[PDB]
């Protein structure tokens, strides 16, 4: 029963100062990899920040240097410390563990909201209202072209925490329904819903790691026409 | 000094057949023999000759004392992380450079000499670790990196990882996602009498 409890729902002044928390519920955040990602209501996933076993610190391309992310073995938190901060930089601030190569962002946090003042990766479908009893596909595309197996599959919920769908494009994670497949190779993949169950109708992001900055989708919502 | 020694074996390191990969850097060390440096600069399929230390024009005129090749197959993208103070996922649990590195690091290009149809699936490199390491050091022991607090006995699940993973190479576009080999000379300072010296006359 891994938990992941975060505690930053808080209005800032602006110029402001913040601390977010992330606590563990049964392993060591020092023996594994953590990353801090953007939300972005309204439009698709970012990443934010990185840390490593060890202690080094890697940072997103948008935002140099005031960043703070701290790692705390003491209370076993993985603080961030939000400074002065501008306009247009409210959204959610998940955190997760990251297994990039087996497994990407298997379990996530709860998530939070921040209020402000007062490769080129792509996905082509779009909504593609449907109903129940067929299958469908989704298409993203790259303009990178990853060799293999540096893309993974995430699926969105109202209100709650993304969840891992498929790790690799080869194999889904552990408690995954057998109605989820994905195929393809060099430039898109595709990925396929069989026997459409109610407790299916989410939005799918296609994210893509073991390189420059993680970029995610735009966004797939799915609906009944 | 006599009229030549030897040839030094030199050339096996940047022209051989076989390398090691990442997880098991492999060295050699140069013996006693006069220095053959004035085929390197004039080469044309050198592209990285980029390396901080002593002037790249008075190679002959240096009498280090030994000298060490280091060799891996570290791939694409990724070679710009060997540099005089870096971190990251090379040069955190890998192949790490002190401040103290004197010589110079040297990249080749990647074909089909060294790639297949199916795939590569015997070369490994280090992804999950506990501690930074010293510089010039190894860490040769893959059972389990114990992610979580359960106990890994050798029974592969949850919190329970293998900390290494295979390289995936196909025939891409190349940019950085291709088998790249480097290599690096490395130089010491003073401990016993010059021997590897290039003067003639
Ligand atoms: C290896 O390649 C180099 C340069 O491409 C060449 O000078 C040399 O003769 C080749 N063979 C050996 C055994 O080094």
């Amino acid at each position: 029963e891994v938990q992941l409890l975060q505690s930053a729902g808080g209005l800032v002044q602006p110029g402001g100062s913040l601390r977010l928390s992330c606590a563990a519920s049964g392993f060591t955040v020092s023996a594994n990899y953590m990353s801090w990602v953007r939300q972005a209501p309204g439009k698709g996933l970012e990443w934010v920040s990185v840390i490593y076993p060890g202690g080094s610190t890697f940072y997103a391309d948008s935002v140099k240097g005031r960043f703070t992310i701290s790692r705390d073995n003491s209370k076993n938190t993985l603080y961030l410390q939000m400074n002065s901060l501008r306009v247009e930089d409210t959204a959610v601030y998940y955190c997760a563990r990251d297994l990039s190569v087996a497994g990407a962002f298997d379990i996530w946090g709860q998530g939070t909201l921040v209020t402000v003042s007062s490769i080129v990766l792509t996905q082509s479908p779009g909504t593609l209202s449907l109903s129940p009893g067929e299958r469908a596909t989704l298409s993203c595309r790259a303009s990178q072209s990853v060799s293999s197996s540096y893309l993974a599959w995430y699926q969105q919920k109202p209100g709650q925490a993304p969840r891992l769908l498929i790790y690799g494009a080869s194999s889904r994670a552990t408690g995954i329904p057998d109605r989820f497949s994905g195929s393809g190779s060099g430039t898109d993949f595709t990925l396929t819903i069989s026997r459409l169950e109610p407790e299916d109708f989410a939005v799918y992001y296609c994210q893509q790691y073991g390189s420059s900055p993680y970029t995610f989708g735009q966004g797939t919502k799915l609906e009944i026409k | 000094f006599p009229n030549i020694t030897n040839l030094c074996p030199f050339g096996e390191v940047f022209n051989a057949t076989r390398f090691a990969s990442v997880y098991a850097w492999n060295r050699k060390r140069i013996s006693n023999c006069v220095a053959d440096y004035s085929v390197l600069y004039n080469s044309a399929s050198f592209s990285t000759f980029k390396c901080y230390g002593v002037s790249p024009t008075k190679l002959n005129d240096l009498c280090f004392t030994n000298v060490y090749a280091d060799s891996f197959v570290i791939r694409g993208d990724e070679v710009r992380q060997i540099a005089p103070g870096q971190t990251g996922k090379i040069a955190d649990y890998n192949y790490k450079l002190p401040d103290d590195f004197t010589g110079c690091v040297i990249a080749w290009n990647s074909n089909n000499l060294d790639s297949k149809v199916g795939g590569n699936y015997n070369y490994l490199y280090r992804l999950f670790r506990k501690s930074n390491l010293k510089p010039f050091e190894r860490d040769i022991s893959t059972e389990i990196y114990q992610a979580g607090s359960t106990p890994c006995n050798g029974v592969e699940g949850f919190n329970c990882y293998f900390p290494l993973q295979s390289y995936g190479f196909q025939p891409t576009n190349g940019v950085g996602y291709q088998p790249y080999r480097v290599v690096v000379l490395s130089f010491e300072l003073l401990h016993a009498p010059a021997t590897v010296c290039g003067p003639k006359k």
